[PDB]
RNA sequence: CCCGUCGCUCCUACCGAUUGAAUGAUCCGGUGAAAUGUUCGGAUCGCGCGAGAAGUCCAUUGAACCUUAUCAUUUAGAGGAAGGAGAAGUCGUAACAAGGUUUCCGUAGGUGAACCUGCGGAAGGAUCAUUG
RNA sequence: GUUACUUUGAAGAAAUUAGAGUGCUCAAAGCAAGCCUACGCUCUGUAUACAUUAGCAUGGGAUAACAUUAUAGGAU
RNA sequence: GUAGGAUAGUGGCCUACCAUGGUGGUGACGGGUGACGGAGAAUUAGGGUUCGAUUCCGGAGAGGGAGCCUGAGAAACGGCUA
RNA sequence: GAAACUGCGAAUGGCUCAUUAAAUCAGUUAUAGUUUGUUUGAUGGUAUCUACUACUCGGAUAACCGUAGUAAUUCUAGAGCU
């Protein structure tokens, strides 16, 4: 190519969007934004495919251009706006507040939240460094930059951010014994407590996580998001509480429900 | 005996590669000579009828097998093509346009006809089968 | 001593004609020779800390950082100026015959003057940015053998 | 039952004068559009200044062409010489029996053709055998 | 001293293949859809597996390969 | 290899000087391909064999070369210059 | 509100497989070796200093209008505005 690609073929869309194979030749290409294209959920999918408020692309645009949808307390009129992990989606007209979280199967789920819970969100810190004039600052994995951060905060920690004031109200250090959710890989959407951390010089760090039922799994450091201090998450989890159920037990539950 | 060393994979591969050329079928499809043959790797070829020829049948049979000398349009090569069915040579004329197919044995003579590897399928855009059964009529011009 | 070129060779950023003295100054400060540790558990040779050679491509005293792949091999050739050929020997699996064949790779690598290498000894090379047409690796350790 | 020359028809390639031909890619040397940079230049335009076209100078990239040579893929050719196939051709009878001179291998020579002969060799011999 | 080898883990686009669910009238398919007609509900579903070699991390130390041994210039 | 130039930047990418180096029967170099590569397709004891121009990913081209303006991005051709 | 100036886009998409045999390409790496319109989050303190508009600087040009050239082209020259 001679420059940036503006189209996304439907087969090339991320699988967790769950787009029909014969729905069309194209999928909504995520716009530039706080979240990466492969790790986002465009507002068009949320409003049309998931919530079914809009029956078409045109209806999605019509709904959004009325300034009726807010992301992180800010009105967004971009259909392909990348809304990702921990983001808050609010529709004041319908009195609906949603938080984007990964289900046990690794797909974004619109988790309904209370009004109080909709006033804050969690962020993961990438690094802390000095800006111009020697002013310290940190940036999160959702594109945010915060100046004069708490000196105790460091990379890979989780900060509680108040959307109304855009200030850090609390933070969690990345350490063993903290409940976390996996945001990538085959174990995406699972929730557990860190057991130990393996660090290799000049290589990715491995994190070992134990599920509430005792199941053990490991993942990379960049795929681990801390949800609270100790074993109690700071936000409400979706249905299933990040517990991955084997296909056999899922089938047993389905058959039991059938009768 | 065969070589069996665990570090002797290269020799086994090379020996098989060299010995594959002794296989006639492998050599035919890997020497790149199909493009110098009259059909040049095609199932069919069109040509112009030059002359009707009778070919004596091979022993122990005795017959005159009717064939046509055809020049292929795409490369100008001249071949002998058998004209099947009774009295079907009467539907062929000099300077006629004929479609030629293989004789079924992949470039080899068939039956008691010596040195003939092709047959006529169509004449003047009409299949010989239709002409034999009177389903169609040969175009006048 | 090492001024064998048409230009004066010196460590960049190391001021020499200072009115003060580098008594308690760190390496590279106060005119003291600059050196650094490359990490990954590798030890800085004692010949680079107290040497006088100037080599901008030296991992420990130059302007090249080590990142990427760390490879081991045997010194195949040491005829170039500050460059050696490292021969890496490995086995390639031949799937159809379930066997292996011998194979080798020649890897040009920069060798700092702090190392003494000879054709036939084991070396460890770290990856760095392109240094020449074919050189992308820096000698980090030598086993005399 | 069987071998070859010779005689007829057809088919396939091979050699070949023609200092053969075409195309593609590299090699030697030469010319070299256009553009870019540089030197000079100053139609002209605004307030002694600023901007500035045509043109010109030397370089860089370099198409295109010419010369030399080498590879790759095709292709014409008077004529020559091979092989094969084809119901009922001519001359012999070389191989099959000890095939009527056992056969055959290598080498050399010679005869219309099969073939003959010399030297050494093999049994795939027509002898597994003379302490007779 | 250096490797081969084996175990385990991460990560490893979709589509295609295998495969769970689902009466497009059946089927090839598709990713639908089901209860009841509640001004609704099922947080509806849209699983899971596979993936040579080479690379990364981990446990083992049998079978193998390369290097070394005594002019002590050896170990402490 | 040293010092420069150029580049968005590393690099014989280019220039000056210096050294004689670099690859190769573990097949270099040269030639052929009716050779774009892959995800994949056909057939299926197992091992294998054959195919992959074509809707997904990556690359290249716009009759053949070359040069270039605009621009964040092109050596663009439904842009320009030879 | 036509027209026109200004801004942006036209480097995406579609098509094809000619060239290309460690090359493209696959898996796996690196940029501490660079550029990146845009989106998202943060961040902008000294200009006149003796001229001395900042309650706001100056000169043009399109559309328009009217004199046209050429066989001819979103070929093209003057003139009057804003
Ligand atoms: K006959
Ligand atoms: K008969
Ligand atoms: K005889
Ligand atoms: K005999
Ligand atoms: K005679
Ligand atoms: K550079
Ligand atoms: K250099
Ligand atoms: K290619
Ligand atoms: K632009
Ligand atoms: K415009
Ligand atoms: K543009
Ligand atoms: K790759
Ligand atoms: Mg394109
Ligand atoms: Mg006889
Ligand atoms: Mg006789
Ligand atoms: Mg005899
Ligand atoms: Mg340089
Ligand atoms: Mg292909
Ligand atoms: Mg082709
Ligand atoms: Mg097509
Ligand atoms: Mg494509
Ligand atoms: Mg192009
Ligand atoms: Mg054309
Ligand atoms: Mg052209
Ligand atoms: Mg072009
Ligand atoms: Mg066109
Ligand atoms: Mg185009
Ligand atoms: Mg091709
Ligand atoms: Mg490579
Ligand atoms: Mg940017």
């Amino acid at each position: 190519a001679r420059g940036l690609k503006k189209h996304l073929k439907r087969l090339n869309a991320p699988k967790h969007w769950m787009l029909d194979k014969l729905g069309g030749a194209f999928a909504p290409k995520p716009s530039s934004g706080p979240h990466k294209s492969r790790e986002c959920l465009p507002l068009i999918i949320i409003l049309r495919n998931r919530l079914k408020y809009a029956l078409t692309y045109r209806e999605v645009i019509s709904i959004l251009m009325q300034r009726q949808v807010m992301v992180d307390s800010k009105v967004r009129t971009d259909k392909t706006y990348p809304a990702g992990f921990m983001d808050v989606v609010s529709i004041p007209k319908t009195n609906e507040n949603f938080r984007l979280l990964y289900d046990t199967k690794g797909r974004f789920r619109l988790h309904s939240v209370r009004d109080e819970e909709a006033k804050f969100k969690l962020c993961k810190v990438r690094s802390v460094q000095f800006g111009q004039k020697g002013i310290p600052y940190l940036n999160t994995y959702d594109g945010r930059t915060i100046r004069y951060p708490d000196p105790l905060i460091k990379a890979n920690d989780t900060i509680k951010l108040d959307l109304e004031s855009n200030k850090i109200v609390d933070f969690i250090k990345f350490d063993v014994g903290n409940v976390v959710m996996v945001t990538g890989g085959r174990n995406r959407g699972r929730v557990g407590v860190i057991k130990n951390r393996e660090k290799h010089k000049g290589s990715f760090e491995t994190v070992h996580i134990q599920d509430a039922l005792g199941h053990e799994f490991a993942t990379r450091l960049g795929n681990v998001f801390t949800l609270g201090k100790g074993t109690k998450p700071w936000v409400s989890l979706p249905k299933g509480k990040g517990i991955k159920l084997s296909i056999i037990e899922e089938a047993r539950k389905r058959l039991a429900a059938q009768s | 005996g065969k070589t069996r060393g665990m570090g002797a994979g290269r020799k086994l591969k090379s020996h098989r590669r060299r010995q594959r050329w002794a296989d006639k079928s492998y050599k035919k499809s890997h020497l790149g000579n199909e493009w110098k043959k009259p059909f040049a790797g095609s199932s069919h070829a069109k040509g112009i009828v030059l002359e009707k020829i009778g070919i004596e049948a091979k022993q122990p049979n005795s017959a005159i097998r009717k064939c046509a000398r055809v020049q292929l349009i795409k490369n100008g090569k001249k071949i002998a093509a058998f004209v099947p069915n009774d009295g079907c040579l009467n539907y062929i004329e000099e300077n006629d346009e004929v479609l030629i197919a293989g004789f079924g044995r992949k470039g080899h003579a068939v039956g008691d006809i010596p040195g003939v590897r092709f047959k006529v399928v169509k004449v003047s855009g009409v299949s010989l089968l239709a002409l034999f059964k009177e389903k169609k009529e040969k175009p006048r011009s | 001593a090492e001024q064998t070129e048409k230009a004066f060779l010196k460590q960049p950023g190391v001021f020499l004609s200072s009115k003060k003295t580098g008594k308690g100054k760190r390496p590279g400060k106060g005119g003291n020779r600059y050196f650094k540790s490359i990490g990954l558990g590798f030890k800085t040779p004692r010949e680079a800390t107290e040497g006088t050679y100037i080599d901008k491509k030296c991992p420990f005293t130059g302007n090249v950082s080590i990142r990427g792949r760390i490879l081991a091999g045997t010194c195949h050739s040491a005829k170039m100026n500050r460059t050696i050929i490292v021969r890496r020997n490995y086995l390639h699996y031949v799937k159809k015959y379930q066997r292996y064949e011998k194979r080798h790779s020649n890897i040009p690598a920069h060798i700092s003057p702090c190392f003494r290498v000879k054709e036939g000894d084991h070396v460890i090379i770290g990856q760095c940015r392109p240094l020449s047409k074919t050189v992308r690796f820096n000698v980090l350790k030598v086993i005399p053998a």
